[PDB]
RNA sequence: AGAGUGUAGCUUAAAAGCACCCAACUUACACUUAGGAGAUUCAAUUGACGCUCUGA
RNA sequence: AUCUUAGUUCAACUUUAAAUUUGCCCACAGAACCAAAUCCCCUUGUAAAUUUAACUGUUAGUCCAAAGAGGAACAGCUCUUUGG
């Protein structure tokens, strides 16, 4: 029949050869995904656009940031083949109180203040 | 269970000959 | 007829699409805490949202009637004179 | 007065209070396994061709008291430690310990084979002679 | 249709993405004195503003939850050194 | 028919609910799991629901298993399921009824 | 002479556990027992009188 | 279930109003002697779920992927199941 997919962990383990070929890092890992969505739910099981209604992705590209914890990553190893992740980065630190409103988010997945 | 690593503890067919 | 030809354009869509979900296995192995560190951190915000669901379903009842509302009616026959 | 100050919640910190009482809870259940544990303190006789062993122990594998033929102070008034009389002695020995140390209560769950035998019924009758029951009381719910 | 190029170029894929041509205001008054925001603009801001208090709300609850864990680490770990006496 | 688990490891049972509804002896009783004559297991006492492996020591008084462990080699035994109940409350508690 | 050095036949006992013994044991006897017998090998941790073993 | 399969009643699903607080996802643990997965919950992402009051309507559908039983392992074949 037709079931749920178990992925096997042996796949989430990032070799010395993929670490330099993405901009990332084993040790001191990174706070929030930034994930957006690039595929339908429709033609998809429901436990696939029950998932995807759950972690606000329900419109299309429209990025949605998530913590980088266990918890939400077993709902994106479900639904890793209608999203794209990719890491927050933080080149110039958190927002204080001042500057929420005048920040920005470049294609390349940093926050930024003042454009 | 079956998919657990305490199956075939309760075995005792292939104890009598 | 009911085969078909797979184009190269195909290849090269379906090339692309494995490419993003492999970098997306890359940014999922590596997570900033483990299953027991997280544990209850979100408690509190959690608690307090469904709270906040709750006060709102418990909310519902009719609107209040104001005399001014049902007197206003007898503005349907206003005149000069 | 104040010094009538008194916790409506009254504590016992008591291992055996209900137990006495006779309202502590036996574990009841394994309704398919010999010997049952519907009990609070068991007595066991282990009979190996050395030494005899009599004890009396909770529910909880823990030995409250024992009488085994190990002692030097009941060695010598043996020249074996197989005859019966060696397990009257034993369980005379064990029925004064339970007097002396709280235990008027017991269960003994012998094997129908090993009931049947006169060698343990005269342990049995002994230590029953000697003032402890081989009976426990119901639980008053 | 250079999308690809526009990402490669730290650019947005969309030239009416984020950019001069469509935030900055699109007329003034004659005098000079800017316009009133147009709709657009202030939905954008509060979108990328309601987007950043939810990125630091996230961050700041898992640094807590950190700290957390290191205080119950201290306490369970070292509380047992009080048994470790008299 | 339904032979089966209805009340899963770490779930709250009160006093009289059944544990599990079985055709042969597949989960045996234990700590005050009691069974009935349709081999259907209770819950005796109010707790929480574990499973466990321990050694079977079937009763004499029966026959077609106090022999099969007689046909076993040195060293060995044989294990067995079984479904307790960790009690929760205690039996009860004293309070003040009267002040004479 | 002398290298390891030694719990009764056995060992993970600090003076312990196992069958060898015997006896009535419905369709035989081991099972179930009536009952009985075996060591810190010795002088004060160290050395030798015992053993597989070492030149003879 | 039905002198019943050209229909009805009950359930399941749907709708409205109302009450309350947990519902879904879910790792670790756990489910027998004689492969896919399934069940169950702490957290976590979420905002829904249960209960009550009141009605109607649909019901034994087609195709595709998959695992089976019948007809070859075919006859575009009858049927059950997971998904779309
Ligand atoms: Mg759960």
């Amino acid at each position: 029949k037709f079931t749920r997919s178990r992925i096997p962990e042996k796949v989430f383990q990032a070799s010395p050869e993929d670490h330099e070929k993405y901009g990332g890092d084993p040790q001191n890992p990174h706070k929030l995904h930034i994930v957006t969505r690039i595929k339908s739910t429709r033609r998809r099981p429901y436990w696939e656009k029950d998932i995807i209604k759950m972690l606000g992705l329900e419109k299309a590209h429209t990025p949605q940031v998530h913590k980088n914890i266990p918890s939400v990553n077993a709902k994106l190893k479900v639904v890793k083949h209608l999203i794209r992740i990719k890491p927050l980065k933080l080149p110039q630190g958190l927002p204080a109180e001042e500057n929420m409103s005048n920040t920005c988010l470049k294609s390349t997945g940093e926050l930024v203040v003042q454009w | 269970y079956k998919t657990k690593p305490t199956h075939g503890i309760g075995k005792y067919k292939h104890l009598i000959k | 007829r009911r085969p078909r030809f797979v184009s190269l354009r195909a290849k090269q869509n379906m090339i692309r699409r494995l490419e993003i979900e492999a970098e997306n296995h890359y940014w999922l192995s590596m997570p900033y805490m483990t299953r027991e560190q997280e544990r209850g951190h979100a408690a509190v915000r959690r608690r307090e949202a469904f709270e906040a669901i709750k006060a709102a379903a418990t909310s519902k009842f009719p609107p209040h009637r104001f005399i001014a509302d049902q007197l206003d009616h007898l503005n349907v026959t206003k005149k000069w004179s | 007065v104040e010094n009538e100050a008194v916790a409506p919640e009254f504590t016992n910190r008591n291992p055996r209070n209900l137990e006495l009482l006779s309202v502590a809870r036996k574990e009841r259940g394994w309704r398919t396994v010999f010997p049952s544990r519907e009990f609070w303190h068991r007595l066991r006789v282990i009979r190996t061709q050395h030494h005899v062993e009599a004890l009396v122990e909770h529910q909880n594998g823990k030995v409250v008291v024992s009488a085994s033929t190990r002692e030097w102070a009941i060695k010598k008034h043996l020249y074996s430690t197989r005859n019966v009389v060696a397990c009257e002695s034993i369980g005379r020995v064990l029925a004064q310990r339970c007097l002396e140390a709280g235990i008027n209560f017991m269960v003994y769950q012998p094997t129908p084979w090993e009931a049947a035998s006169d060698s343990m019924k005269r342990l049995q009758s002994a230590m029953t002679e000697g003032g402890v029951v081989l009976r426990e009381p119901q639980r008053i719910y | 249709a250079g999308g690809q190029w526009r990402l490669q170029q730290g650019l947005a894929a969309n030239p009416s993405g984020y950019g001069p041509l469509t935030e900055l205001p699109d007329w003034s008054y004659a005098d000079g004195r800017p316009a009133p925001p147009m709709k657009g603009q202030l939905r954008r801001k509060a979108e990328r503003e309601t987007f950043a208090r939810r990125v630091v709300l996230l961050s700041q609850e898992m640094d807590a939850g950190l700290q957390a864990w290191q205080l119950r680490q201290q306490k369970l770990q070292e509380e047992q050194r009080k048994q470790e006496n008299a | 028919r339904r032979q089966g688990i209805k009340k899963m490891e770490g779930h709250y049972v009160h006093a009289g609910n059944i544990i599990a509804t079985q055709r042969h002896f597949r989960w045996h009783p234990g700590a005050h799991v009691g069974v009935g004559k349709n081999k259907c297991l209770y819950a005796l006492e109010e707790g929480i629901v574990r499973y466990t492996k321990e050694v079977y020591v079937p009763h004499p008084r029966n026959t077609e298993a106090v022999d099969l462990i007689t046909r076993l080699p040195k060293g060995a035994v044989l294990y067995k399921t079984f479904v307790h109940v960790v009690p929760a409350k205690p039996e009860g508690t004293f309070k003040l009824v009267a002040m004479l």
